[PDB]
């Protein structure tokens, strides 16, 4: 499958 | 003679009988909504929270947002209880902001008068701000009516 993300969470913790 | 009656209408409906607080978007994105809680329920409850609002892009959320991917289904939540004041609970995947200062997620914070919550932080053009309006009338009832020990 191939689609676009929904909630672009900034890479972090 | 309803001379006085005509004056009663002058004051009109008094706001703050149940309406806890109101959320107003300053950046012009989400439609202003009204958050409320029943006093009887608040006075009857002497433990835990009374009523909490959930805000986000989800139609379930007590607050319907526009459509920002940066924001989560239930970006933020507001709880009312403890003693009488209000609490702000952030519940976003990306985080909730207060006047530019990011608060601890799912954390209780002491609400502020005309405060503002910023969300969608990450990109200068991907941030959305909100404003919280609190009525003093609501506080009056709580103060005028203390829990237990009726006078």
């Amino acid at each position: 499958k191939k689609m676009t993300f929904q909630t672009p969470t900034d890479p972090l913790e | 003679a309803t001379q006085r009656f005509l004056i009663e209408k002058f004051s009109q409906e008094q706001i703050g009988e149940n309406i806890v607080c109101r959320v107003i978007c300053t950046t012009g994105q989400i439609p202003i909504r009204d958050l409320s809680a029943d006093i009887s329920q608040v006075l009857k409850e002497k433990r835990s929270i009374k009523k909490v609002w959930t805000f986000g892009r989800n139609p379930a959320c007590d607050y319907h947002l526009g459509n920002i991917s940066r924001l989560s289904n239930k970006h933020f939540q507001i709880l009312l209880g403890e003693d009488g004041n209000l609490l702000l609970n952030d519940i976003s995947t990306n985080g909730t902001w207060l006047n530019g200062q990011k608060v601890e997620k799912n954390s209780n914070q002491l609400l502020s008068q005309g405060d503002e919550i910023t969300v969608g932080v990450g990109v200068e053009s991907d941030i959305l701000s909100l404003v919280i309006f609190i009525n003093d009338k609501f506080k009056q009832c709580l103060e005028q009516n203390k829990v237990d020990r009726i006078r």
